[PDB]
């Protein structure tokens, strides 16, 4: 049969937003303006302020999504090819690190708001984008034999969840989906919130988690790594103090949360 | 921060008429007793001379370059109120006062902040959106003797700004030429992330 | 089931990307919201299929090859877009549960799926197709139940349920028995709430291949189409139409036990998604047309330019061309407060020798008027020319069909006396009335009449009276505004001019052809039609004192002075003067009639009546 | 593109729309009136061998070329939806020659991408009908009435090759 | 009458109500369109709304006003005087390839112009001077000179001591000449001079100088100096002797390089023309003299290299300062900025220079075409000036570049005018001033050794100055630590050409005077380097190298422009 046969910064951000979401993993490079610094930080701050306001009002995920999604196109665009939007998102997050690393209360509030925004944006993805984003983060499925041996217990665990979360009222549909569903084994301490609600099957200190659940692990890893980075960002705040022109902006940004 | 607060200490732009030599303050597309902005451009009210784009842009550039040269004249002032010495001499310590016995700190009389705010004030005068929104620094107060009697309507200001968009953009490009070379502007992330270089 | 959500998401991405469709949603919504506080536009949008091709090929081919699985989620996404946008608060009871989503339509580049009724084939079932043909039948409009609402007497709870039928949905579901529930699950007696329930309109039509494409005198073939909601009654029989929709099958096809031995086939239909007409008359002006029309009107002699631009291939007869132009403009129709009616439209007659371009000039009006019907005098009867009975149903004739238009009658002299007298009402009262067995009705016929005839002796005889030459009663000739006599007088230079003119005409070649291949300033006819349309719609000249001063004097002098005038002069002559003055003012785009218009109208009437200027 | 090539000689004679940028005396014969001048902003349809030069020679050249109808947007959409079904013979007899000439004249990038896809997609069905040898007429004949003059030569030279090989083999 | 009937003859007689008349009159007065134009646009407005009842009411007229503004904004969106060495050296014949039409590549007679500095270091952002960085530069200058002096005179580090501390023993001290009063009033005598020490040498303190025991001296502000003396009383440092600063070395080349440069010119002499701005008078923008000069350059002079110093467009030009720029009838489209003014006036004229003439452009700090408004200054952007890459090279200010073997040192700041000397003694005063200034430039090893820089004031308002960015003054030093063979520093003073310590120092003068009279330019003829004629001096070492001795083999002619 017949057969034939700075740029680096732009490539870096194209790589970082190929998945459409990021753990905000790497040091930015090059330059932006100070007006851009202030405005981008304030835009992300406004979105996170509304997220914290809705959570203090005890609104659900669907209501918060209805409230926040129109604001991305104005303040912080998502699901976009634009280099400007991608840099805006990345730099705004990194600025609010320096604003909110200063104290435990600020770190907790920033981690909570940013993790909830991470959850919202993850919900906006297609399943293919979610799979690719999870795989890019380098994030144990059980064998078919182990699934067969534990099939009764796993099905008893997930059958109600399949009906209520995936709307599979028919038992026939639930059985077919369960036949097609994969499960993850890990220590029970890692998914303890699902353990307290009895949403996972426990055996010998290991929790058995279906594939259609487990986003709390992703968001918890995001929150934990963000907290560790904020603790690190706190430790080298004395290097931030070499430029006086940034401190009034950060004080202004933090004043809205105090 | 409003333009009124930001540009409180800036020097007002003065334009000299090419025909009758009368100097007047320029405050963008606003009512004035000395000039009128028509559909054809800037016109002097004293002699009805219409300014060409070059005549306006050269005067703007001359004012910018005068401010830059004043900045690089390098006048220093001691911040101690008792000493208050003004000199262009720079010690090898820079901030040490040259008067014997004085512990005050020498600072530039015309700082880079003042120059940058001056250049932005020039840039603001030729921003079309600020002219439409009437957000510019006022060149007259209501109690001033030269306060114009007839005020331009908001619709008239928007129409004149649309009609003169090319001229305003040209003057703003002349200002932006120098603002892009001002060192006070940008923030380098590559050097800033030295902790990842730990 | 999960695939339904992703397709909704993908079409949401499409609607966000191409922003011109958001503006359509918002404009329809704000327009409807405005007038509601005092017509209403439908909840329908037309998308370009090319945009969907360039956005996502997989969705484009999915729409175009598997419509049953792709059209519903996209429509759902459009409804979500329109619902999220701001809307008027506190809706009424009926508005709260209307069950009325938005709906889609398509245009552009169907490719292989553009078909005709002859070639629609079993391979194309369940595809999205476009067909062309002529409408032949239309059913009566009927309502159709889709949802009902019920109030429980004891508990105070409102209940509801939905219904489906095979033609209501692209996807297939178990049919519903159309029964109203009388009793609650908990035994409470129910009541039906009409006005909160929802009904929709329904209509079936039939479309046939055009006769121009019929092979070998073979039987023609046709398809039935289903319409609903907004698409109802937008067509009538005889319309040439292009229809877009999904081609689908129905029924059990005899496999449910039948005597046929299953030789009979399944039934098939097209579910109407969009309908477009075909031009086979009207035009819509652009801004440049308005500018040109207003600028041209200020020339000193617009009337001469426009009149001479009518039928340039015919030499001479300036006054008849000017009269035809004034006919095409027309007067102003009056309706007084007490219900009395005063005529507005102008009628013209021309009689003359053989070969003098009567029929050729009459043919020109048929190809520049917006609505025109043509007939020959001897090929039409009185009932056929006005109206007839059938089964009781009453059927319209030619003068009734052209209501606000012009009717051309050639060979007027050959019409029998029994046929002519039917026309005396239509040319003044502009109505047709029938009183026959089992029927009494009145019909409207507002048209202008132009006709041609031959004199009695074969050529006009100046040595005998005009009545002797023109054998028609005085009561009929009175109804024609302008009567023209034309003759073929032999003269050297006249003959040379006409012969050179027609020889120059016959040497024309169209632009795109080599020689021998088979096939002042004059405005083009496509511009003149726009000029006439604009002038007829947008300007309504009112009369003035200065014109009246001329009209009264001319009328009283013309009636009383003894002359050999060729037509009876009656009270209708004054109306002719007023109509002609108004029409000439309308040519000028003047808001008022002036002295000049009356002067010109008088000079034209004097030429036609007394034969000399 | 040889000098003596008949098809190139004949393709250059197709007319394109044009607009003038100077008034010139005596050249009214282009407007079929030798006794009058040409005037600025007059629009005329001229053959390509003349418009190709009057658009270049000066400054402002004498003539500006208007976008012809055979490269209109409707044709491009029709090409991109279904190239195989398209009746290019009715659109223009010498489509793929004028396309290359226009691309050379204006250095279009996107038009080249469209035309390359069109040619490549139609070559497949052309080869299909070339390979099909009788041991049928209507099915072949319906498609072969929508070929350009350019495509007919390729079809003939393919069909004869296949036929000669078959005749030699089964002999 | 007129407006009312004009409305009523286009709009219907329903417009007779005076409010309607007033509204339509307001529209035509606001937008300048006639009544019939307003009627036409009203007819446009009546279209496309399904509103057959487009009645001439107040609300409809308000919507028509909104429509008119929408159409307006949418339409907007749519739319020989003196000579050095004349008796020994003949004027060069120039480049023989100049004037030849041939497109053929200029194969043999290629004078190589190569920059001898890092252009990237000059691309720093201006208008941000940290006082600490400036003070660091000023201190580093004193320390570098201290090291040079220690190595040259073979002094121990302990021989240097603080001159501000009382000492009975004689010490060596290196520092900067500074005024005794920080508020000095523009006139310095020998009795008002103080020595500023480095941070390490004397903790940056200043000590008054007692120069009574010195008979001959020539000092200026910002000069780095070295003294042997004592501070007996603690108030003034008594200078016993001035240590002359060592001159920098001269550039050298190998025998192979000199033979290559000899083969490149085929034994002919190099010809270089040097001009300095302004290129038009103070009362107009005529470049007729420049056009005539370029025609002479292309047809008669035929130089190998042309060096053009700015300012090309002097921002301090009187017409620019007063805003009285004339209309230019020769241009179809008038310029809108000074950059466009350069592109319309200078660029057509400069493009007529022959491609065989290598053109070097050096900016001025007063040039409107340069956004880098500080000394040291970045090069002009050649692409922005639309000049051809083949034969135009834009260099920094100051610029060190090499023409064949010859090292050129160029600085477009008026060091000769600005440097004001405090002199004492008959022998020093009898010597020519510009010689002493050139020696100060060579000894300090910087093209503009004055600090604080000069300023120009009018009755006081600041006009202009040297415009020094103090943090980057290291770029103003001689590159490589050696003097140039030829030093060019244009000055407002009278043109001259002189040999000062084996360096040919040239002031070409202004190209045109303020009155429009002809100024001057410099024509430099340098004979080819020949190893056999004895004009080159062999320096013995591991690899034998030769001093260029350009001053022995260079002729400089100052010629009326
Ligand atoms: N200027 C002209 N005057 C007269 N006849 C003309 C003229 N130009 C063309 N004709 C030709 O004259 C012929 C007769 O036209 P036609 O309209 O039939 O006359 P007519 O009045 O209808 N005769 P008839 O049918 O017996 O009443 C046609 O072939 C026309 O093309
Ligand atoms: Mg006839």
């Amino acid at each position: 049969m017949f057969r034939q046969s700075s740029e680096e910064e732009k490539k870096l951000y194209a790589r970082l937003y190929e998945s459409k979401l990021s753990f905000y993993d790497l040091p930015p490079q090059g330059e932006i303006t100070l007006e851009q610094f202030e405005i981008w930080a304030i835009d992300r701050l406004k979105i996170l302020l509304e997220i914290e306001s809705c959570l203090s009002r005890n609104k659900s995920i669907k209501e918060i999504e209805t409230i926040i999604k129109p604001q991305f196109q104005k303040l912080l665009p998502f699901n976009t090819e634009s280099l400007e939007d991608r840099k805006k998102d990345y730099y705004s997050h990194f600025i609010l690190r320096l604003c909110f690393c200063r104290s435990k209360e600020l770190r907790e509030k920033f981690v909570r708001a940013e993790t909830f925004l991470f959850k919202i944006r993850f919900n906006m993805l297609t399943s293919t984008d979610q799979t690719k984003f999870v795989q890019s983060l380098d994030l144990q499925f059980i064998s078919n034999e182990e699934k067969a041996e534990l099939s009764h217990q796993l099905y008893q665990t997930v059958s109600a969840s399949l009906q209520f979360q995936l709307n599979l009222n028919e038992e026939h549909q639930r059985k077919q989906y369960f036949q097609q569903e994969k499960f993850i084994k890990l220590p029970f301490e890692n998914v303890i919130e699902l353990v307290g609600n009895r949403l996972v099957f426990l055996k010998d200190g290991y929790a058995y988690l279906p594939q259609f659940q487990q986003l709390n692990l992703l968001s918890n890893e995001f929150a934990s790594k963000l907290n560790q980075e904020l603790i690190k960002t706190y430790q080298y705040l004395p290097r931030l103090n070499e430029d006086d022109r940034l401190l009034p902006i950060l004080n202004h940004l933090s004043s809205g949360y105090t | 921060i409003t333009d009124v607060e930001r540009f409180k200490d800036t020097v007002t732009l003065e334009l000299s008429c090419p025909s009758c030599d009368k100097r007047f303050p320029f405050g963008g597309i606003v009512s004035s007793n000395y000039y009128r902005v028509s559909y054809n451009g800037l016109q002097c009210k004293h002699c009805e001379q219409l300014f060409t784009p070059l005549q306006l842009t050269s005067q703007i550039e001359h004012s910018i370059r005068a401010h830059i040269s004043l900045y690089y004249a390098g006048w220093l002032q001691c911040d101690d109120s008792t000493c208050g010495i003004v000199t262009r001499q720079v010690s090898v310590f820079g901030k040490r006062c040259l008067n014997d016995g004085c512990t005050g700190v020498m600072r530039y009389k015309y700082s880079d902040k003042q120059l940058y705010n001056q250049l932005l004030y020039f840039d603001s005068l030729f921003d079309c959106e600020k002219n439409k929104k009437q957000e510019l620094k006022p060149i007259y107060l209501p109690d001033d003797l030269d306060y114009p009697k007839e005020q331009l309507t908001e619709s008239s200001i928007k129409a004149l700004t649309e009609q003169n968009r090319e001229l305003m953009e040209t003057g703003r490009s002349v200002v932006q030429k120098y603002l892009n070379d001002c060192g006070r502007r940008y923030v380098d992330m590559t050097s800033i992330f030295d902790f990842m270089l730990n | 089931d999960a695939v339904f959500g992703d397709r909704v998401r993908r079409f949401q991405e499409f609607l966000d990307t191409f922003t011109s469709y958001r503006d359509s949603v918002r404009s329809i919504q704000v327009y409807n919201s405005n007038n509601a506080a005092n017509n209403i536009l439908p909840h329908r949008i037309i998308i370009s299929l090319d945009d969907l091709r360039e956005f996502d090929r997989s969705f484009w081919s999915g729409i175009l090859v598997e419509p049953a699985y792709f059209i519903p989620p996209a429509e759902k996404a459009l409804t979500d877009l329109a619902d999220s946008m701001d809307d008027v608060p506190h809706p009424n009871a009926s508005a709260v549960s209307s069950r009325h989503p938005w709906k889609l339509s398509f245009k552009g580049s169907f490719g292989a799926h553009a078909l005709s009724p002859r070639t629609l084939t079993a391979q194309h079932l369940n595809k999205l197709v476009s067909v062309e043909g002529i409408v032949t039948k239309t059913s009566l409009v009927r309502p159709k139940l889709i949802r009902s609402v019920h109030y429980a007497a004891k508990t105070g709870r409102f209940h509801y349920r939905d219904y489906t039928d095979a033609t209501t949905t692209l996807t297939t579901r178990i049919p519903t028995p159309a029964i109203y529930p009388t009793e609650d699950t908990e035994g409470n007696k129910l009541t039906t709430e009409y006005g909160y329930s929802t009904f929709i309109d329904h209509q079936r039509i039939t479309v046939q291949e055009m006769p121009e494409m019929a092979p070998a005198g073979q039987l023609p073939r046709s398809i039935d189409v289903i319409l609903d909601d907004d698409l109802v009654d937008k067509t009538k029989p005889g319309d040439r139409v292009n229809v877009v929709g999904v081609f689908k099958s129905l029924g059990a096809g005899g496999m449910n036990q039948s005597n046929s031995n299953t030789l009979i086939g399944f039934k098939t239909l097209i579910l109407g998604n969009t309908v477009y007409p075909l031009h086979a008359a009207r035009q819509m002006l652009t801004d440049f047309d308005i500018r040109n029309i207003n600028k041209l009107s200020k020339k000193k002699d617009i009337f001469d330019i426009l009149s001479q631009s009518l039928a340039p291939s015919i030499y001479g007869h300036d006054h008849i061309k000017k009269a035809i132009l004034l006919m095409l403009m027309g007067g102003v129709e009056k309706n007084l407060e007490n219900g009395s009616h005063l005529r507005g439209d102008i009628n013209i007659l021309m009689v003359g020798d053989p070969s003098t371009a009567k029929s050729q000039l009459l043919r020109f009006v048929l190809n520049t008027a917006s609505l025109a019907i043509a007939t020959t005098g001897r090929g039409s009867s009185g009932v056929g020319l006005t109206a007839a009975v059938t089964t009781r149903r009453l059927e319209a004739g030619a003068m009734v069909l052209a209501d606000r238009g012009v009717v051309c009658i050639d060979e007027f002299d050959k019409m029998t006396d029994v046929d002519r007298v039917a026309i005396h009402e239509v040319m003044e009262q502009q109505t047709v009335t029938i009183a026959k067995a089992g029927i009494h009705t009145t019909l409207n016929a507002r048209c202008s009449v132009i006709a041609a005839a031959n004199p009695v002796f074969g050529q006009y005889d100046v040595n005998r009276d005009p009545h002797q030459n023109i054998a028609l009663p005085d009561s009929l000739l009175s109804r024609f505004d302008l009567l023209f006599v034309v003759t073929d007088d032999i003269n050297e230079i006249r003959d040379r001019s006409i012969s050179e003119h027609v020889l120059r005409t016959h040497r024309y070649l169209p632009p795109g052809y080599l020689e021998g291949e088979p096939v002042p300033k004059l405005v083009t006819i496509p511009f003149l039609r726009k000029y006439v349309q604009y002038a007829k719609e947008r300007v309504i000249p009112q009369l003035t004192q200065e014109a009246i001063n001329v009209i009264v004097k001319n009328y009283t002098d013309l009636r009383n002075d003894d002359n050999t005038k060729k037509s009876p002069i009656t009270a209708r002559t004054l109306e002719t003067l007023i109509r002609l003055a108004t029409a000439h003012a309308k040519v000028r785009l003047s808001k008022t009639v002036n002295k000049v218009d009356a002067k010109v109208a008088a000079n034209l009437l004097r030429f036609a009546l007394l034969g000399e200027d | 593109m040889g000098y003596y090539d008949i098809d190139d000689v004949l393709a250059d004679g197709t007319e394109f729309p044009c607009k003038f940028q100077y008034d010139i005396p005596g050249l009214g014969y282009l407007e079929n009136n030798p006794g009058r001048p040409i005037t600025k902003n007059t629009k005329l349809s001229l053959p390509l061998w003349l418009a190709r030069i009057l658009a270049i020679v000066g400054p402002v050249p004498f003539v500006e070329l208007l976008p012809p109808d055979m490269f209109s947007t409707k044709v491009m959409n029709a090409i991109k939806t279904d190239p195989v079904a398209l009746d290019l013979h009715s659109i223009n007899s010498h489509f793929f020659s004028l396309a290359i000439k226009w691309i050379m004249l204006f250095s279009e990038k996107e038009l080249a991408n469209v035309v390359s896809e069109l040619l490549l997609q139609r070559a497949q069905e052309l080869n299909h009908h070339a390979s099909s040898l009788s041991i049928t007429n209507i099915a072949t004949s319906t498609f072969l009435l929508k070929l350009e003059e350019m495509e007919k030569e390729i079809y003939k030279k393919s069909h004869e090759s296949y036929k000669d090989t078959k005749r030699w083999m089964f002999k | 009458m007129s407006g009312s009937i004009d409305v009523i003859t286009h709009f219907g007689p329903d417009a007779d109500k005076p409010e309607i008349i007033t509204a339509l009159e307001n529209l035509t007065k606001l937008h300048a369109l006639s009544v019939e134009d307003l009627y036409i646009k009203w007819e446009q407005f009546s279209n496309q709304r399904r509103q057959t009842h487009t009645d001439l009411t107040s609300k409809n007229i308000d919507e028509f006003k909104q429509f008119l503004q929408l159409q307006m904004e949418k339409r907007a969106n749519q739319i020989i005087l003196d000579s050095l060495n004349p008796e020994n050296i003949e004027i060069s014949s120039g480049n023989p390839n100049v004037g030849l039409l041939s497109t053929e590549e200029p194969s043999y007679n290629q004078v190589k112009v190569e920059p001898f500095y890092d252009a990237k270091k000059y691309k720093f952002r201006t208008m941000r001077q940290n006082l600490q960085e400036a003070s660091d530069v000023l201190d580093d200058q004193i320390e570098s000179f201290t090291k040079i002096i220690q190595n040259h005179y073979k002094l121990s580090p302990n021989d240097f001591a603080d001159p501000t501390i009382q000492s009975q023993s004689e010490i060596y001290a290196v520092g900067r000449i500074v005024p005794d009063s920080p508020t000095y009033d523009k006139f310095l005598n020998p009795e008002s001079l103080s020595l500023e020490t480095s941070r390490m040498g004397g903790v940056g303190r200043r000590v008054r100088l007692d120069l009574s025991q010195v008979n001959e001296l020539s000092f200026f502000l910002g000069q780095i100096v070295a003294f042997k003396g004592k501070n007996a009383n603690g108030d003034y440092f008594t200078v016993n002797s001035i240590l002359p600063l060592p001159y920098p070395n001269s550039p050298v080349s190998t025998s192979q390089e000199l033979q290559e440069f000899q083969a490149n010119l085929e034994g002919s002499s190099l010809k270089v023309i040097v001009t300095c701005g302004p290129y038009f008078a103070n009362d107009n923008f005529s470049l007729e003299l420049l056009q005539e000069f370029i025609d002479s350059i292309n047809n008669e002079v035929k130089p190998h290299v042309l060096i053009m110093f700015g300012p090309f467009i002097d921002i301090t030009h009187p017409l620019i300062a007063s805003g009285k720029l004339p209309n230019f009838p020769q241009f179809k489209t008038q310029p809108k900025t000074l950059d466009e003014l350069f592109l319309k006036l200078f660029t057509p004229i400069l493009k007529t220079i022959s491609p065989h003439i290598q053109t070097v452009l050096i900016p001025s700090t007063k040039d409107a075409i340069s956004n880098h408004a500080a000394y040291p200054q970045a090069s002009l952007i050649r692409k922005a000036l639309q000049l051809p890459k083949r034969n135009f090279k834009c260099m920094a200010n100051p610029s060190s570049f090499q023409i064949n073997e010859i090292y050129f040192g160029c600085s477009n700041v008026d060091t000769f005018k600005d440097l004001k000397e405090v002199i004492k003694g008959g022998t020093t005063s009898s010597r020519y001033r510009l010689d002493r200034v050139s020696e100060h430039i060579l000894q300090q090893r910087r093209y503009y050794p004055i600090f604080p820089g000069s300023i120009r004031t009018r009755i006081y308002e600041h006009i202009s100055g040297a415009d020094l960015d103090v943090s980057y003054l290291g770029l103003t030093e001689f590159v490589g630590g050696f003097s140039p063979d030829i030093m060019i520093i244009p000055s407002e003073l009278q043109h001259f050409a002189r040999v000062v310590q084996n360096v040919v120092v040239i002031n070409p003068g202004r190209f045109i005077r303020a009155t429009g009279n002809r100024g001057s330019y410099a024509q430099i003829t340098v004979q080819c380097p020949d190893l056999e004629d004895g004009k080159l001096t062999l320096v013995e070492g591991e690899e034998p190298v030769y001093l260029h001795n350009v001053w022995k083999r260079a002729r400089v002619d100052l010629i009326a422009s």
